[PDB]
């Protein structure tokens, strides 16, 4: 197995930062400790990223990232909870969603529960005798259920401690079969606490764009994402905050199916901006330069073309595709998104 | 106040269509799933599917899925459970309950509501109305004597068994009747009683088989 | 959804007991269990939902614990009206399996059951079948072993048992096992004899006769 | 698959006696143990049954509210706690192991008993 104990050691570092940093109004998870948990989710589907022959789905559920079958035999999963003497699922074992007020219990508790299968209720996402079910009834409802439990549980988090910008997003193989107009529905016309605006900026923002945009587009694809065969279209700008929460990769296969500019942006750079790589053409867009480092690292892509509706131009704004590193300033709609800056940025190719 | 009304007992023969019916009063009809469950005789409970009355959207547990519809009307405030053939398997007891609209949501699941429909018996058979042959269980040659009648091949059910027009009642085990491979029911009554009875005290079993019109009484003597 | 094990299936008791029944499953419900009460004829009726919050109107005497992987419903004093079958159910589903039940029983003093054997009459062999009846009365407690020899070959397969329920004074059992055989085959042999085994017997007991004799 | 009983003596009416029985040759926390006893010219009759840990204890009416049997499962032994002791309870003592996991009485291996004698 392919285990990236790097992600591992970044991992634990990070909670050791953060474990007693106190979530104040604007809080947030900053772009260096994003792309870490962004790694630790993507190496966690990489360890074991494909079901055996004989204990699969028949529905094509992903069932190695869903089942304790599979995630209990993950080296990765295996490395990451016994790291340090297993200190950090020790801490983990005192949390749950009604307790956390600390930056590193947050980062914790959701990312175990993630690279362990877990819905914070404790149950698996999906039984080891389900496996092989057909019975799309409770397997997608299963999914449906997990993939809904970590965003709301986050926005309950943000509601009791009033925290405007704390995100961490609900991975793309969670959303299998999941229709996220209804998850957004669901979630917020259930709790008008959640529309204050002062409170989970981020998550509405991740959920509104997907409310809007569905996993699969058809003809009216612009961009398709593919990562250990999870696939995802794109017709608009796809913001930072949409690749960070699903857990795509600028490096990923991306594929174009139109002749439209994008720009894809891919680091920070030493004036102050930022920089990206311009493409074009159909057919795969491929990311040659180095990968950079957490600290600098950037997924965001702004699309042009003259056909986008005028009320969704705005998620490719400069200050609103790329998550502000200053907690206070970031922008997550059209009421606050701003296009300055682009002097401080520059054409890689 | 809140109310789940099914309806009657059903006697049926495999191959027959059956519609049974589940009333709810008393709280949001088009709001809660109907869900049916049913109990095999002697048997714990197993689900059938469910369905949502605002829309019909229905789901069905995939052992039943193709062989059962679920339906609703919503004028009368009604859930159906239809089969266009029955089977001899699906003599059970079946039950219908409700449950909250998002029977879970982002923080968790909800549990099926109380109270439950009283229950609607399906019973299958390729049998007919028939009363029963009333076979006497003759006492032992060899202080306490048993005897009793055997009630053979009678169908459907219920058999009432008395003796002695109802002067005995003392010892006396009714036995449930058992269906047998045939489609037709069948049950021993059994009483003790003084063996020194035996040659001055009759016995008589009375054997009432109300589908059928039928009564039948057995003396049951030693045998010569 | 996920296989249950509800233990014990038979739990015998006494008004007054505390008594606890168990549902485990392999991997963790979290608290999405529910305890039912069945009565004979009856629907089910909720006590426990949530693993521990009792249902509006159930009497404080029940209780329930869980911890994902097991999960106990204790009733602390059984009162008359409790004796009854008991069920847990899996509920984070769109149906919801049930355990497999327990039945608690009124306890008592064991008595061995009386075995009678019963011939077929004259007039049911007139009609081309032989029933034949064996009778386990008033016995406790209900687990009982009878078989059925014909010529001292064990039988399987051509008979059926009927139990009464726990006889509403005495709290005993009877059972019936009735022996079935076409005329042609029951007239092929001599000997008929039910056997019974019971923990209130020392050695099995034998009721036996020839066919036709008296 | 041994089994012998010890424990019995001679006491007086309203005296005491625990019988044991230690099991060898074979486990018995699997089986119903059941105490059976028989006097002279009488049959052998039922006393009480300890079944597995858990199952419960069973008696006969003709003991209840004097004795009581249990079992050690780590010792291989079960109990027959004998109090309020009668002379018709002069008797020949046997344990008997319930081959049945299902408790129907299959009473194959027996001790040959141990003596208990109540005499004023």
């Amino acid at each position: 197995q392919d285990v990236n104990v790097a992600s591992i050691t970044a991992f634990k570092s990070m909670i050791d930062e953060t474990w007693d940093k106190k979530i104040e109004a604007n809080t947030c998870i900053s772009r260096k400790h994003r792309n870490i948990i962004h790694e630790v989710i993507r190496d966690f589907m990489k360890a074991y990223p494909k079901m055996d022959e004989n204990k699969k789905s028949p529905l094509g559920a992903p069932m190695q990232w869903l089942t304790q079958y599979y995630i209990l035999k993950n080296e990765y999963h295996k490395t990451m909870l016994a790291y340090d003497n297993g200190s950090l699922n020790t801490k983990f074992k005192t949390l749950n969603i009604y307790m956390i007020t600390n930056v590193g219990q947050y980062i914790l508790y959701i990312v175990f529960c993630i690279i362990s299968g877990k819905n914070h209720d404790g149950t698996p996402y999906i039984y080891d005798s389900e496996i092989t079910s057909n019975d799309k009834n409770f397997i997608n409802e299963r999914i449906k259920y997990a993939c809904k439990q970590i965003l709301h549980g986050q926005l309950t988090i943000a509601l009791r401690i009033r925290n405007k910008f704390m995100f961490i997003g609900s991975p793309m193989y969670l959303w299998f079969n999941v229709n996220g107009s209804q998850v957004y529905h669901d979630i917020y016309d259930r709790n008008a606490g959640f529309h204050n605006k002062e409170i989970g900026r981020l998550l509405y923002a991740f959920m509104y764009y997907l409310s809007i945009s569905g996993r699969f587009l058809n003809d009216f694809a612009l961009l398709k994402f593919t990562y250990l065969g999870e696939s995802w279209t794109f017709s608009l700008s796809v913001p930072e905050y949409i690749l960070y929460g699903l857990g795509y990769s600028v490096f990923d296969t991306i594929e174009k199916f139109s002749n439209d500019a994008i720009l894809v942006y891919i680091r920070t750079n030493n004036r102050n901006g930022y920089d990206y790589v311009e493409f074009n053409k159909k057919g795969i867009a491929k990311v040659t330069e180095d990968k950079p480092d957490n600290d600098k690292r950037i997924h965001a892509i702004r699309l042009i073309n003259d056909s986008t509706d005028v009320q969704h131009i705005h998620f490719g704004f400069r200050n609103m595709v790329i998550i502000d590193n200053e907690c206070a300033n970031i922008q997550s709609s059209a009421e606050n998104a701003t296009d300055t800056g682009h002097h401080q940025d520059s054409k890689i190719n | 106040e809140v109310q789940l009304v099914q309806s009657g007992a059903e006697v049926k023969k495999p191959g027959e269509s059956l519609k049974i019916s589940c009333k709810g009063s008393g709280y949001s009809f088009t709001t809660h799933w109907i869900g049916w469950v049913r109990q095999m005789p002697g048997e714990g409970l197993e689900w059938l599917g469910i369905i949502y009355p605002g829309d019909s959207e229905t789901k069905y547990s995939p052992s039943f899925q193709g062989q059962v519809t679920i339906s609703v009307d919503k004028s009368i405030n009604t859930a159906y459970l239809h089969w266009s053939s029955l089977k001899a398997s699906d003599t059970a007891m079946y039950f219908c309950a409700r449950r909250p609209k998002n029977y879970y949501d982002a923080s968790g699941y909800y549990n099926w509501l109380d109270p439950w429909g009283q229950g609607t018996l399906v019973t299958v058979s390729s049998a007919s109305t028939k009363g029963p042959s009333v076979f006497p269980l003759a006492p032992s040659s060899k202080g306490t004597a048993a005897l009793g009648c055997l009630v053979k091949d009678y169908f459907p059910e219920p058999v009432t068994v008395s003796w002695n027009s109802g002067a005995l009642t003392s010892g006396v085990h009714t036995f449930p009747a058992v269906l047998q491979s045939s489609g037709l029911y069948s049950l021993s009554s059994v009483v003790t009683v003084p063996s020194s009875s035996l040659g001055t005290q009759t016995y008589i079993c009375n054997v009432n088989h109300k589908p059928s019109n039928t009564k039948v009484d057995k003396k049951v003597e030693p045998k010569s | 959804e996920i296989q249950m094990t509800q233990s014990p299936s038979t739990l015998s008791a006494s008004v007054g007991d505390r008594v606890t029944i168990t549902c485990r499953a392999s991997q963790s419900l979290s608290t999405w269990l529910a305890w039912y009460q069945q009565k004979p004829g009856k629907a089910p009726k909720l006590l426990i939902y949530k693993a521990s919050i009792l249902e509006s109107g159930v009497p404080s005497r029940f209780s329930a614990s869980g911890s994902g992987t097991e999960f106990t419903l204790t009733i602390s004093g059984l009162q008359p009206d409790d004796f009854a079958t008991y069920y847990c159910q899996q509920y984070n589903s769109y149906l919801g399996a049930f355990g497999q039940g327990t039945k608690v029983e009124i306890k008592r003093t064991v008595a061995a059951p009386s075995v009678f054997i019963f011939p077929p009459s004259d007039e049911q062999l007139k009609s081309g079948t032989a029933s034949v009846v064996c009778l386990l009365n008033n016995f406790y407690p209900r687990e009982a072993k009878v078989q059925w020899k014909v010529d001292n070959a064990l039988q399987s397969g051509n008979s059926q048992e009927s139990v009464t329920e726990q006889d509403s004074k005495d709290s005993t059992y009877s059972l019936s096992s009735t022996l079935t055989l076409s005329k042609a085959d029951y007239e092929k042999h001599k000997v008929y004899a039910c056997e019974v085994t019971h923990q209130g017997l020392s050695s099995p007991v034998t009721k036996s006769f020839n066919r036709g004799e008296c | 698959v041994q089994l012998q009983e010890s424990g019995g003596g001679l006491v007086q009416p309203g005296g005491s006696l625990r019988l044991s029985c230690a099991a060898s040759g074979r486990t018995i926390s699997r089986y119903a143990m059941s105490w059976f006893r028989q006097a002279p010219g009488k049959e052998r009759e039922f006393v009480a049954v300890a079944r597995r840990s858990g199952d419960g204890a069973f008696y006969a009416d003709s003991v209840q509210g004097r004795f009581t049997v249990s079992r050690d499962d780590a010792k291989n032994t079960v109990y027959l706690q004998m109090n309020s002791l009668k002379p018709e309870d002069t008797a020949v003592y046997y344990c008997a192991i319930d081959s049945d996991t299902f408790y129907s009485g299959s009473y194959d291996y027996w001790g040959q008993g141990t003596q208990v004698t109540v005499s004023s």
